[PDB]
RNA sequence: GCACGGAGGCGAAGAACCAUGGAUUUCCGAAUGAGAAUCUCUAACAAUUGCUUCGCGCAAUGAGGAACCCCGAGAACUGAAACAUCUCAGUAUCGGGAGGAACAGAAAACGCAAUGUGAUGUCGUUAGUAACCGCGAGUGAACGCGAUACAGCCCAAACC
RNA sequence: ACUCGUACGGUCACUGAAUCCUGCCCAGUGCAGGUAUCUGAACACCUCGUACAAGAGGACGAAGGACCUGUCAACGGCGGG
RNA sequence: GCUUUACUGCAGGCUGUCGCUGAGGACUCUCACUCCGGGAGGAGGACACCGAUAGCCGGGCA
């Protein structure tokens, strides 16, 4: 495929959202990233 | 039921359209103010996709380069004339009034200045019979006596490509190629071979129209199939 | 004495006789060659226009509109219907042509508001009406004691809601007594049975 | 044009407007189709002018016949704005009426006569 | 901030927090210079209008909003123990449009017929009455009355 | 739409290369043509009726039908004695 | 869903009539309107188209 600049920005954002809930948020809230996506198992938009 | 093929046609979808983007030109006569001071030279003979006949490219005095409905016997270099005073020779156009009686003509206008409507197909021709100050009588290719305005322009001679019809297609593939150059859906499936839902003749154990084929002129589209308003049928009588 | 206006009025009581007859025969030739909505500098029927609220003033516009004659232009049912709902040819619409004319005119002049309209004849295939529209945003009108009312917000797009004189008549609101049981205060509030 | 049954010569039209101009400075004149109309009806009119470039024509179609059944003479002017100017207006005038001339009676009289002849 | 971490910071120069007003307010979006799956290309009220200093100079429109409201378009399942008129129903759904509410509204009314009432909504009732109807199934008002709230005016023309 | 097409065209159908052939039937149905006479609606017209209107009747009569003809490579038919 | 000389209707076609529509059971004309023409102008013409309505046909469709 050929991604436009905008498509590319969205793809990047999705990649970033794909990170884990920081460890400190665990302690602070004293005890999951519900939006964890996999390139293979999932399908993004567009 | 479902609309019959004749009804699908009218919507003018791609399947039924003519390959217009591939057609060359509209072979209408030139428009001359008057005087006939318009002559051109045949610069080339080309194939006309829309008619399976040859057409001639002409370069006129005033610089206009246009394709023309060519009669038989026209070649490169030859000079053609178009006007009231044009010379009476094959390939020249002028109003019927100027044409001598008993002269085969082609690409005859229906209404003076329309560019030509009659006798344009391969090897055909209209026959100028009677003259007058009010009406020119022409015998069209179908054998019909047509009364025309003497001011209707025409081209002397018969259309090129005559005899085209004398040779059989022999193969389905040859029909195929010609059909691809026309606004026609081909091949043809018989009405009697379809399901009742698709045609008045469809249905039934064995194939056969379950009704007389001669249909009334007043029949609505979808029903007007078979032999339309036939005055008679068969070969007998 | 008689106003000069009464003579225009009187001429139009019989648009098919007298001088008016020859004028129409002449005019219509030009009208048939004009568009659907043509703005005109002056009303063809002055008496009627002034009578309906017209004034020679900034913000007052007049436009002649033509519409095809006859009944509804409807498409036959593509799905099953009982004989009753299969009709196609003799079914007419519920809005008269004058009302259709008023709406087209108002669409052409999105910023103007329909004040009133009147008939200027017809031929065998169409009808013409002239519509008076007002500019609610022009001060010459915002300051007019007889027309400033049309500047209120609730008067916006009045024609599209049937607030016109032709609108009100067509909605069966003329009668104040017998016969208006299902028209007043609105066709809708009465279940659409008027 | 539908109410016009005869063409008036540019020269005659010239004299008329001149007469009308002095008529307002001397005698009395009515400006406007309505006022012109009531004058003919009240019979207080001697000469009425009617522009020929009036659109719509309904505005003045009645002047001709109304004047005939009232004896009041009338003349045509090619342009609407000239009549208005001659009548002393800053705008145009579809019709005008000299309600009793003023030091122009002699001319207005001739003009009326020149018309009757012109049929 | 939700959010109970670590580090560090701010706050008596009165922070946090709250109310009111103001500042900032990317791109797409009615989306309006042209184009485009949120970006790009070379000065922009695009488009339709009114006014007009006839120059986009001054202005209007566009789109949104839970439903409510007004004007148009308008089914079928269903009921009638079938079904076509009828019914379901002017319902569902569609097109257009306004407001904070809409619409209606100062009689060419009513017609308890009178020596009577007196703009208009709405509520209660009048009444499943009058009327409609394969006179089948079903459909179905109004005047009046008791209430609520009350409010009455402006043009066209005559004469100027 | 067909159609930058015009009867050597292209629309609608039937049969299904070549070869040798393709009989009889137009009563019914279909299509088409004709038609003295018959039948044939509405508007306008006339009579009656109504101070008007409803309505009743009359005259005229288009296509269509009756009637006649053409037509089966048109639907189809080609038996019993 | 499909069929038809089932019932009842609806498109559609033919046909008459009224309006568009004018002048002098047959007729002429030009001015609306239509068509051809780049234009001038030509052809046609109160017909045709279109609106309304009436009769006939009408499994094409419900
Ligand atoms: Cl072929
Ligand atoms: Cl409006
Ligand atoms: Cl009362
Ligand atoms: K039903
Ligand atoms: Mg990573
Ligand atoms: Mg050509
Ligand atoms: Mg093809
Ligand atoms: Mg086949
Ligand atoms: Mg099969
Ligand atoms: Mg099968
Ligand atoms: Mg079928
Ligand atoms: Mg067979
Ligand atoms: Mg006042
Ligand atoms: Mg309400
Ligand atoms: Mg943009
Ligand atoms: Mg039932
Ligand atoms: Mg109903
Ligand atoms: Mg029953
Ligand atoms: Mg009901
Ligand atoms: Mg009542
Ligand atoms: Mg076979
Ligand atoms: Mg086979
Ligand atoms: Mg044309
Ligand atoms: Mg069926
Ligand atoms: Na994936
Ligand atoms: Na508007
Ligand atoms: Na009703
Ligand atoms: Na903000
Ligand atoms: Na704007
Ligand atoms: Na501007
Ligand atoms: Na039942
Ligand atoms: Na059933
Ligand atoms: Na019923
Ligand atoms: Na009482
Ligand atoms: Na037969
Ligand atoms: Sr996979
Ligand atoms: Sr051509
Ligand atoms: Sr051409
Ligand atoms: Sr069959
Ligand atoms: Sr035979
Ligand atoms: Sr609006
Ligand atoms: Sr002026
Ligand atoms: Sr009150
Ligand atoms: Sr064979
Ligand atoms: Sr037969």
């Amino acid at each position: 495929g050929k991604k436009s600049k905008a498509t590319k920005k969205r793809l990047a954002k999705l990649d970033n959202q794909n990170s884990r809930v920081p460890a400190w948020v665990m302690l602070k809230t004293d005890r999951r990233n519900h939006k964890r996506r996999h390139w293979r198992r999932n399908d993004t938009d567009e | 039921g479902r609309r019959i093929q004749g009804q699908r046609r009218g919507r003018g979808t791609s399947t039924f359209r003519a390959p217009s983007h591939r057609y060359k030109a509209d072979l209408e006569h030139r428009k001359v103010e008057d005087g006939d001071v318009i002559a051109g030279t045949v610069v080339d003979i080309e194939h006309d996709p829309a008619r399976s006949a040859p057409v001639a490219a002409v370069e006129f005095e005033d610089g206009d380069r246009r394709l023309i409905l060519a009669p038989e016997g026209v070649g490169v270099g030859d000079e053609l004339q178009v006007g009231v005073s044009a010379e009476i020779a094959p390939g020249n156009t002028l109003p019927l009034a100027e044409i001598p009686e008993g002269v085969p003509v082609c690409n005859v206008e229906s209404s003076p200045g329309d560019g030509g409507k009659f006798a344009r197909a391969s090897g055909v021709n209209a026959q100028l019979l009677t003259h007058d100050r009010n009406v020119a009588v022409v015998k069209l290719p179908s054998g019909e006596m047509k009364r025309l305005d003497p001011q209707c322009r025409a081209t002397i001679g018969v259309v090129a490509g005559g005899g085209r019809t004398d040779k059989p297609f022999v193969k389905a593939g040859n029909k195929h190629h010609k059909m691809k150059a026309r606004g026609t859906k081909w091949p043809n499936v018989r009405g009697v071979a379809m399901n009742a839902v698709d045609h008045p003749f469809g249905g039934g154990g064995r194939q056969h129209p379950g009704k007389p084929k001669s249909i009334s002129r007043n029949a609505p589209p979808g029903r007007k199939v078979g032999d339309i308003a036939s005055k008679r049928t068969g070969r007998g009588g | 004495a008689r106003s000069a206006y009464s003579y225009i009025r009187d001429a139009w009581e019989n648009p098919g006789d007298g001088q008016l007859a020859e004028l129409q025969w002449q005019r219509q030739q030009e009208w048939r060659n004009e568009g659907a909505v043509e703005r005109i500098e002056r009303p063809t029927r002055l008496d009627k226009a002034r009578s309906q609220g017209y004034k020679a003033k900034q913000g007052v516009i007049v436009a002649r509109v033509s519409v095809r004659k006859g009944s509804a232009r409807k498409r036959r049912h593509k799905a099953g219907r009982r004989s009753k709902r299969q009709g196609v040819t003799r079914i007419t619409r519920r809005k008269d042509i004058q009302r259709v004319a008023e709406e087209r005119a108002s669409r052409t002049f999105p910023n103007l508001r329909v004040l009133n309209s009147y008939s200027v004849g017809q031929d065998g295939r169409q009808k013409w009406h002239e519509v008076i529209l007002i500019d609610p945003n022009h001060p010459a009108i915002q300051n007019d004691d007889d027309l400033s009312w049309i500047c209120a917000d609730d008067q916006a797009d009045r024609v599209f809601r049937g607030l016109t004189g032709a609108g009100r008549r067509n909605r069966g609101l003329s009668g104040k007594g017998k016969g208006s049981e299902k028209t007043r205060p609105s066709l809708r509030s009465n279940g659409g049975k008027a | 044009p539908v109410y016009v049954d005869f063409d008036v010569p540019a020269d005659l039209e010239d004299d008329a407007l001149e007469a009308l101009e002095v008529a307002r400075d001397t005698g009395a004149v009515k400006k406007g189709t309505n006022e012109t109309t009531k004058s003919i009806e009240r019979g207080s009119a001697e000469l009425v002018f009617v522009a020929e470039d009036v659109q719509p024509e309904e505005i003045v179609m009645h002047i001709p016949e109304l004047a005939d059944e009232k004896g009041v003479p009338f003349i045509f002017v090619e342009q609407q704005d000239d009549l208005g100017h001659a009548a002393g207006l800053e705008v145009g005038s579809a019709a005008a009426a000299v309600t009793d001339a003023g030091e122009a009676d002699a001319d207005v009289e001739d003009i009326a006569d020149k018309v009757e002849e012109l049929r």
